[PDB]
């Protein structure tokens, strides 16, 4: 399994929920479908509200093609899941945006709550791997952290949206 | 409790599938390149199939793509494969949906490959950022300078010595 977690406007604009919850149980297998699922207790939801509370997240059950394992345990940890509805049911891999809320910045928690959500319909966040990365339109901004960790520790990840200074263009700016 | 590792040391491999972002032959060389990060440093050594089912089946797709997890589109999910064994597993599918370069510039084939091929042998993620089993990609690899990490090297010689 290979990723590039998203940068987290981008987990927000493109996940189907978003939410914040607690991680109650060990994950039950069903050799059925190949998924396993957790139970979890939502605590808030910011996105989502076209369904339906949701008690599980589901997710690959080997960790080589992509499945989510909690490290933590918890059990009264907040985490913020993003993750796609499929068939009704929450979805994440080990790619998706899942991280303690205590552990995010200020500019990330300000933003999951309010500010993103701006820059959804008009802007996109771009991932540049090396540099030189060609800029394919004026409403993306590139994202030019080069951490390995770019979406947990960097400066643009963690600090910084992708919001419409005017139509056409959208630039970084800070929350 | 289950440790799993290919039972026999000489493996067979079959490119079943071409993507169009590169000619049907820098292609071979990434695959290349990555069997022999793994082959320099263990027992380990690899056929080539043309027809039929090979040990390690590398593939290209996009989205419904035909086993459990479906691809994603670009970016997140990049490529994913199975731990030793008969079937889907041993095998490797890369999301045709990046753009797979020879250097840096986009997502590059001869990584990616070489720690998908590492689940192909039988190894897990690694907590450590040096190595290759770390399950974030390098984006800034030079490629020039580029070695096996001693957590990758200590990890494969413990399944095949
Ligand atoms: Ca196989
Ligand atoms: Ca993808
Ligand atoms: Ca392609
Ligand atoms: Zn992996
Ligand atoms: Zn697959």
């Amino acid at each position: 399994c290979t990723c590039v977690p998203p940068h987290p406007q981008t987990a927000f604009c493109n996940s189907d929920l978003v939410i914040r919850a607690k991680f109650v149980g060990t994950p039950e297998v069903n050799q059925t479908t190949g998924y396993q699922r957790y139970e979890i207790k939502m605590t808030k939801m910011y996105k989502g509200f076209q369904a339906l509370d949701i008690r599980f997240v589901y997710t690959p059950a080997m960790e080589s093609v992509c499945g989510y394992f909690h490290r933590s345990h918890n059990r009264s940890e907040e985490f913020l899941i993003a993750g796609k509805l499929q068939d009704g049911l929450l979805h994440i891999t080990t790619c998706s945006f899942v991280a303690p809320w205590n552990s995010l910045s200020l500019a990330q928690r300000r933003g999951f709550t309010k500010t993103y959500t701006v820059g959804c319909e008009e802007c996109t966040v771009f991932p540049c791997p090396s540099i030189p990365c060609k800029l394919q339109s004026g409403t993306h901004c590139l994202w030019t952290d080069q951490c390995l960790q770019a979406s947990e520790k960097g400066f643009q990840s963690r600090h910084l949206a992708c919001l419409p200074r005017e139509p056409g263009l959208c630039t970084w700016q800070s929350l | 409790p289950g440790i799993p590792k290919w039972r026999k040391t000489h493996l067979t491999y079959r490119i079943v599938n071409y993507t169009p972002d590169l000619p049907k032959d820098a292609v071979d060389s990434a695959v290349e390149k990555a069997l022999k990060v793994w082959e320099e440093v263990t027992p380990l050594t690899f056929s080539r199939l043309y027809e039929g089912e090979a040990d390690i089946m590398i593939s290209f797709a996009v989205r419904e793509h035909g086993d459990f997890y479906p691809f994603d589109g670009p970016g997140n999910v990049l490529a994913h494969a199975y731990a030793p064994g008969p079937g889907i597993n041993g095998d490797a599918h890369f999301d045709d949906d990046e753009q797979w370069t020879k250097d840096t510039t986009g997502t590059n084939l001869f990584l990616v490959a070489a720690h998908e091929i590492g689940h192909s042998l039988g190894l897990f993620h690694s907590a450590n950022t040096e190595a290759l089993m770390y399950p974030l990609y390098h984006s800034l690899t030079d490629l020039t300078r580029f070695r096996l990490s001693q957590d990758d090297i200590n990890g494969i010689q413990s399944l095949y010595g």
